[PDB]
């Protein structure tokens, strides 16, 4: 995992290059709006590929929970903020997930933590929709997830929609169509 | 009755002007050529000409009035006479 | 201005910097999904800077859709732009008016200056009695919530009432 | 008191006419036939006739006041008067 | 004004234009879906130019009621389809209507009629807002009469708006007209 | 009612419809009916701070066509010591609009007739309908003694009728 | 004409109206114009992957009093190699409507009508009114074809029309 | 050819305007035959161009074109579904798919199903789904629904579909 | 009180299921005597109580009321706001003060008065507002407007509060 | 004494005209000195004098001709002078 | 200095009454018992009394200041002096 | 020219003071200390100075000029001086 | 301003505190649920109130652009997260913000940073709504400022509205009407 | 069940924790704003903690407001609840319901603990064919999005026609 020192040995490096991509499409970079530029681009996209210093085992450190019988688990409308590995500009939109427990459940803001791991990358949608629904397949063992990203792409009113259903999710369509419902 | 007021609403250059209230003088009321009413829900009569206010100036010039003051207020435009 | 030489010339020059950001973040700039990223980050990045290369009515062109980028950081911001003036002698073609929010959106830029420069530019233009323009945004830097900037100028500015018919009629 | 403010609101035509505050003449209020009040949350008492503006600038001049100015402000046309 | 005669002595002509559109695109005019278009598309564009047909002193025939007290009168949200004249390609939208009377008002119907008359040509949305507030202003000599007109150009809303005699000079009476067309 | 039923009876056969079938058997007396229905405020006479009674539904006949005209009336007034009842603000609204109309008559009609009850400072009445024999909203608005003297007051009005 | 226009001239003098004031002087014309209007249907004759048409604006008259009722038609059909034109679609609800009608009727007449025309495998048809003689809609729906005999079309079909 | 085109085009528009009673002298009008021609030449110019474990969906996508029948624009939206094996479109691809069949002169039902075997052709999907949705120049809207594959023979896999465009 | 007139308000409400035409014997009714005077107490539980630089508005206070005229229930929404000059009002004071005078048997206009006199006193503000928003069960809405202080001399004031109720 | 009083106006900023100088009853003679032109805006029910001139200058051509300001005051967006002989 | 302007806001017969600003004479600030201040956000510094305006015109004339005109601006009403 | 119109908005403590316009007396703007200007989109140019307007009318009766008229128009606050 | 290191030693008196809750509430705080609530409620509260970690002048480090020209700047939505100081409950809503420049203007990210510093403490809603109208005057001395809160008070639909308006948008009510109908 | 006397008993045990909370935060407790906030903030966290004292067709009550804790953090929770049922021989009160709801709710819980308490205390009290219970709720855990819960048991577990009609009324 990427490291906090690492983020402070290669600002510069990330500054050198703004700086340089600044000269080349034409601007000046001496002008008081992009005096600094150079430093906040750098820093900012530090920050949006900051789940790069995270890893998918610290963030499950007191993340499980115990219950005796199993209820549908649904967190809809979770703000969703990743960049294009393609073209580095930044797609954004939200994330319903669903879960049918066996047993074993995830603490709330873990699910959102397990979210923000992934979508803190570089990324395409149809991985990140599947990196969250195996972190949770993994975690929990249960019977089934079903993860749908909705994400307007600015590299592109327009919105892509990517779903996957594991286990249950797959085989039961009644557990598939509650999910779908209640996600509405 | 030394005071007068009378008032245009919103162009000057067109009446109708408004020259009395219920306790006008009805002498000076004819000689300005006005008519009385009431306009729906209001709780006092007025009298009013069909004449622009600058008309008005100049009638109430001849019978001795003078302009202490002008101003605006809302979408009226009021003038203040005395004898 | 920018020239489409300018842009050819460059376009390597900005791939080794997307390149060098790549390696910088901890990334493999060598798996597959970002072999071509330096190449189409760049070409991204010049197309949305392409701007450097380039009567008794009021009348209003409102919901013009608007794609800028932030020049302290670097991120996109999008939005609508909302146009009023009260002509004289002349009055703008419609496909004009994209041109004038196309040229100065697309630049590095930050949303107050953006405003000004369609104003100022229609004001030229046409020489109107009064000119009003109103940019609404959601900046990426924010959200990673609305920016709303307003400049009047001629009577927009100095009468009351024709801003506040303006501002009416854009909802 | 030298100087003296009358108001009145929406038309010039009808009352009420406002004609003082908690310092003017007791006499004087009196005389133009006033009640003091104090309207709902203001934080002063005011002196208001029934009668028309016109009809009170004439009261006015016989006890000896002239009208200086004539303005409106919001909805309220005031009479600014000042003894001779 | 362009009679119904002249609608079917022009129909051949504006049917050959359109065959000559189709080859000069690159289309073939002897395929199926192709064949009855230089017609479809010639009787198309003489009903969206049929306001040539009429005048505003035919709309006006029985289209005035009298009142002996006036209030304000809107008709609000009327559909309005018309044609640009730059590049002959529909813009559609809405028209507001508002206006004081001076004892004279028009029909709603007629109200709608006049719309009519002035959308159904080639036409620039200034233009059409004008004339749709002068026909009014004329026909009835009111106090005054606003038009606001918002359409969208298929060649983002562009809105145009007229006011005219108390419209323009009362703020109070535009105000109250553009609070009652939300 | 049988000289509506006589004249709706007529009408069945004018059109070119037969009115024996089983849908229009006892259509001329419904529709004389309801036409009575339409127009009983000619059998009603009216003899018989700011508050403001917003969306009252109203449904009325166009005098120059005889097709319906349906929608809301919002009525404002400033009071002076009398205040209108729930019931009788629906009878003055029913009254009127259960006639042969046109918009702005009707608007001015409940207008006067709330004036004259309660002899208020001011009343202002707005009525919005769809016209059926034209979608399009036809709005009017009477605006009497303060509501029309006082831009403040009418503007908290039409602030509140929203 | 001249027998629907005694007729409303007839009924404006049965309500205790007058007949000679201005608002009602050409009425019994213009009222007997708009129900010829309403009744154009007819004079009008059906000779002269899923596709549907939605929102289509429907205006009718109910048989039983005579009051319009409006409204919207929502079409959906599964062609066999033959396809509606989209102004012969709208001649269809055009014919159908512009009668004194049931809703239920009106919309069966519509998808019988779309049947026999184009021979497809199916075809659905529902309608949503306001009725002004009864706020409240009615719904009536017919499925014909595959849009009654298989019921993931029909589903389909209501998923699309939303 | 659009240059070559373009006076014959401009010559039927002037045409046109005569024909309807119009006056071709005047100011307003003067160049509406080149504009008007230019205006369709780039309405059509998609004849210029050549097709060269997830559900994955694109939907809201904007699209103009031009009805064949009565040459009146018909402009709404594109909702595409896919259910991959082993290849993916890429959004700028998809784009162009539905532009080069869209700015022709078309019908809803063609333009629905040209879309559809374009993507099943491009990736080799398990199946595709795609629904257009259009106001008709020439309130009401048309629908039109293309299921191939698995989007047909699975009526589950459409439901899922149908469910996610909302 | 409460517990001395339950009686009487039963036997009341008891005799008027037998009025209606009802059978007070009948399952259903069986204690609608007695939960109908409970209601109603609970309604006018009201009369138990007693009252003891920016602007301030607190928007969408629920309201719940019945009409003295005919004892059905108005309900809706009360907005409040006032220009303290020393004195701010808690959250549940201002909720207090609300249900104190809505449970009772009111009349809109005394109720919306009471609140803008209640906040009035026990802040010596500037200036208060109260708007009152009920639906009376007796679509419709009755909107009531109280201004004292600034917000009824200064037409800027009350504009801001009317402005920002939305 | 002969017609005594006189109204003008100029709307929005007051150093830059129109500025209205008459009416429909205005003086021909002293509407031709200023150098008006009469018109009649689309919609109102009468017809004005005005000149390009900014008010300013209006005020000194009528003192020259023996009119002197007795008030000013806003209206609206409207600014009047009533000047009187 | 001969000139002076003093206002009040929202009602004529309470104050405060503005009476100055930063180059006011401070000796007759001080004699009408004036405050300075600078309202928040404002560029500039105002003197201002708790007593209603006809107060203050009273004492001004005792000072030898006439009231030359009063107008309405907004919500303030102006009193122009001239001594 | 002996009719003049000075303006302030807001408030009137504070400047910019309006006094003049493109026909002003060049000389008497020059005594008022004032500069030129055309403020963006208008078609006129005008003169102003930094001063409150108690102060351009203490300067202007220096100057021979007495104060006929003050009004309220908007939120400007105008003097016709003489 | 309190430090990072504060918040390591007082952590476990915040912890000792929740614990202390837990069992006077009748709780049992050995069951799985309540096992590490000391911790996360303790960290969860120096969260909400990290706002006393930061300084105006910190957050004010290259917050100032310049412009020759003026125009109204409006940040509209933004989404507040606070403390009541009364009863330790959240009251949530969205700050509007409107200012007109006089030659200076802060940079978008630098306004919110400041809803941020006042939001996250113990507070009433009307300092907070005047602390940043406050900050924004000082900072930038400009013509006028108009701050609006709009917030849902959980110790109590019902939301309360805070508007504080000065210089200009006190002032001239042409300027504060703009600003009100554009944060519609 | 927790008592009247055991409130009473434990606010001042509150009140010192609250108070050492301030102090721990880096505050003044002794600043106007906060002299009384220990008290304040014990007697809300009681009050919150309250419920620790305490025919062939369906039947649905929908959008009850609901108002909770999440135990992991202490922060609240807030949303609706909907309840359906077909019942046997017994139907539920609404106050009865209510209190249902608010005695589960008034904990420091876990949402999907609450939805699942709610549908077995219908269950016990009715003995009905089955119930369904869908909790929708903001955590404030997550803002500082929305969490639903279902529970179906009896024949809405077991016939999905059942479950479908539920959850298509509860919109
Ligand atoms: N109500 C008048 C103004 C007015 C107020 C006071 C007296 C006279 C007139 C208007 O709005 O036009
Ligand atoms: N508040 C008064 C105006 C006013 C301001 C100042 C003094 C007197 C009156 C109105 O709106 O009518
Ligand atoms: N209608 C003018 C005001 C005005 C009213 C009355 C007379 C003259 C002018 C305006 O709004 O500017
Ligand atoms: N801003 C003041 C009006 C005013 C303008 C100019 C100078 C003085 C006062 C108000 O709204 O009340
Ligand atoms: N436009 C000025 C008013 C004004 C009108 C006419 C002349 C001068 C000034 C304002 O709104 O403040
Ligand atoms: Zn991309
Ligand atoms: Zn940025
Ligand atoms: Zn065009
Ligand atoms: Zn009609
Ligand atoms: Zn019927
Ligand atoms: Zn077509
Ligand atoms: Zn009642
Ligand atoms: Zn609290
Ligand atoms: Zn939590």
């Amino acid at each position: 995992p990427r490291s906090e020192e690492d983020n402070e040995l290669n600002l510069p490096n990330l500054a050198a290059a703004y700086s340089s991509i600044l000269s080349s499409l034409g601007e000046n970079p001496q002008r008081q709006g992009l005096l600094k530029t150079p430093w906040r681009a750098a820093s900012a996209m530090q920050f949006f590929t900051k789940g790069y210093q995270e890893t998918i085992s610290d963030v499950l450190n007191d993340a499980i929970f115990d219950e005796d019988h199993d209820e549908m688990v649904i967190v809809k409308d979770i703000d969703m903020f990743s960049m294009c590995e393609h073209h580095l500009v930044p797609f954004v939109g939200k994330v319903h997930i669903g879960y049918l427990p066996n047993k074993q459940v995830l603490g709330l803001s873990k699910l959102a933590r397990i979210v923000e791991i992934y979508s803190r990358r570089l990324q395409v949608q149809e991985r990140l929709t599947k990196q969250i629904a195996v972190a949770i397949t993994e975690a929990l063992r249960p019977a089934g997830v079903g993860v749908v990203v909705e994400a307007t792409h600015m590299c592109m009113n327009s919105k892509t929609v990517t779903s996957t259903m594991l286990g249950v999710f797959r085989e039961d369509p009644k557990t598939r169509e509650e999910f779908l419902t209640l996600i509405r | 009755m030394p005071y007068l007021l009378i008032s245009t609403q919103i162009r000057m250059e067109v009446g109708p002007t408004m020259v009395g209230d219920e306790q006008s003088d009805p002498e000076l009321m004819q000689h300005l050529g006005a008519s009385k009413r009431r306009a729906l829900g209001n709780n006092f009569y007025e009298y009013y000409v069909d004449d622009p206010p600058r008309i008005v100036l100049d009638k109430l010039e001849r019978r001795g009035f003078r302009v202490l003051s002008m101003t605006g207020v809302g979408q009226t435009l009021v003038w203040c006479l005395h004898k």
